[PDB]
């Protein structure tokens, strides 16, 4: 999948992740809209987040 | 009205290198069409170019409208600059190049 | 004998005398060939020139008028042309050294001499500067960079073109630190333009923002069409300063712009004292701003 | 202006005479900018070797 990452929240930066492993196993502590995704494997709807 | 230009193979080779077209008669036809198209007027409506009907320009205007709204890039730098000018209102040269 | 001494000698000898030549002349152009430097000047309405070794021109301070050495190896004096103060005193000071050397002294503007300093290793220095900029951009560990520079040293010994060597260097280095969408040619061109125009470069997302001082009435149709393509917007300077927002534009799109437009934008930014950097990113940052979309008066 | 000064007087006279004969307008400037526009042009340089 292809997802967006940023620090200043307005810049242009993009990351490509594999759905086999969780977000945390590949990168580390990650969250989305208050939901923890460190120990969650992605699905199709997570594209473009 | 007619126009006459001499022949020079080196100039045509340079034109092919610039424009990626192998037509040896491209330049004369392009100039002849450009001279006629310069006579026209190209107003705008809602920030989009409009053309008074003449010589069946309806499909040309439709293609212009299509190009105005889509992502578009070209390999020849001259064609890209012509498109830049056309989107700024200098549509005559770009239309002449397209027809040529 | 010069005019400044001819009058004194005539006063001492109580009879007129005729000076032979002027005290000094001003160089106008410089040519460098085969490790030697050529200086050109006009004398009595006719073109004149001389040839000298470039080796003595490495140290500019040694040729200054205020040198404490008391002797001049060459008849050339380096002075700052824009400095009206010292350039006037140089004319008077040249008389003593001209009498010591028994020949006219050549006046040379400092800026031209600063430009004169040149070698074949200047390309190597530029390459090193590019590597330093890349390291500052990515903060790669030093040892891998040193190994790649060691390889680039053999490449320079082969005297290959800068473009290909830098392309191979970046292609080897970009692994593990640069996204796949970025191309090496973009990085090379951005580094070259940054060095030539003295512009800082960052990898952050762009914004395509501009100030109201960049009035659209002076715009050419081609640049206006380019702005339409890039979808630029206008914003107040103080509002941007309050949020600490810099000018971020894509390197390719910025290069596509005309030279005059880029110069005007940079001049306006420097007058307003605004940070400005170029980027290779193809995405736009989203920040709370109030901006007006730049567009024609279509109708 | 500086490039024109670098030229030889006879060359300048010939260029101006040719331009006037061909009814071609011509101007001078002190600017350091270049008109990068589409034109089929050949660079004035030495032959290959």
């Amino acid at each position: 999948i292809k997802v967006f990452t940023t620090v200043d929240n307005i810049n242009l930066h993009t990351q490509v992740v594999d759905m086999s492993m969780t977000y945390g196993q590949q990168f580390g502590p990650t969250y989305l809209d208050g939901a923890d995704v460190t120990k969650i494997k992605p699905h199709n709807s997570h594209e473009g987040k | 009205t007619f126009y006459v230009l001499p022949n020079d193979d080196t100039l045509r080779v340079e034109a092919f290198e610039y424009y990626h077209t192998t037509d040896p008669s491209f330049l004369g036809r392009y100039m002849s069409a450009l001279n006629h198209t310069k006579k026209w007027k190209y107003p705008q409506v809602n920030g989009l170019t409009s053309i008074k009907w003449a010589d069946n320009n309806c499909y040309l205007a439709t293609a212009l409208l299509t190009l105005q709204q889509i992502e578009l890039k070209f390999n020849p730098p001259a064609l890209q600059d012509a498109y830049y000018r056309a989107r700024a209102g200098e549509a005559a040269n770009f239309c002449a190049l397209i027809l040529a | 004998i010069s005019d400044e001494v001819a009058r004194d000698l005539s006063l001492q000898f109580k009879r007129p005398i005729n000076p032979t030549d002027q005290s000094s002349y001003i160089v106008d152009s410089v040519t460098v060939k085969n490790g030697s430097i050529h200086l050109y000047f006009d004398k009595a309405g006719q073109k004149t020139y001389e040839r000298h070794s470039l080796s003595h021109f490495v140290n500019l301070d040694n040729l200054r008028a205020n040198n404490t050495k008391g002797s001049l190896p060459i008849n050339v004096i380096v002075f700052d042309g824009k400095s009206k103060c010292e350039e006037s005193s140089a004319k008077s000071a040249s008389v003593y050294y001209s009498q010591l050397m028994c020949q006219p002294i050549l006046l040379l503007d400092q800026a031209l001499v600063s430009d004169v300093g040149d070698s074949a290793e200047v390309a190597v220095k530029m390459f090193d500067a590019y590597v330093n900029t890349f390291s500052s951009t990515f903060n790669v560990p030093m040892e891998k960079l040193k190994t790649l520079v060691a390889t680039a040293e053999a490449e320079l010994a082969k005297n290959v073109s800068l473009d290909n060597v830098l392309s191979t260097f970046i292609s080897a280095a970009r692994q593990g630190f640069v996204d796949s969408d970025v191309e090496t040619k973009d990085v090379v061109e951005c580094l070259k333009l940054s060095h030539q125009s003295d512009i800082e470069v960052t990898g952050d997302s762009c914004n395509n923002y501009m100030l109201t001082y960049n009035k659209v009435e002076n715009m050419t149709p081609r640049d206006l069409g380019a702005c339409i393509d890039c979808s630029a917007r206008h914003i107040n300077a103080q509002v941007a300063k309050s949020h600490n927002i810099a000018l971020i534009w894509n390197v390719k799109d910025f290069m596509s712009l005309s030279e005059q437009l880029r110069k005007q934008i940079r001049s306006a930014a420097k007058k307003n004292n605004l940070p400005f950097k170029l980027t290779c990113a193809t995405t736009r940052q989203v920040v709370n701003v109030v901006t007006t979309k730049i567009a024609l008066k279509g109708g």
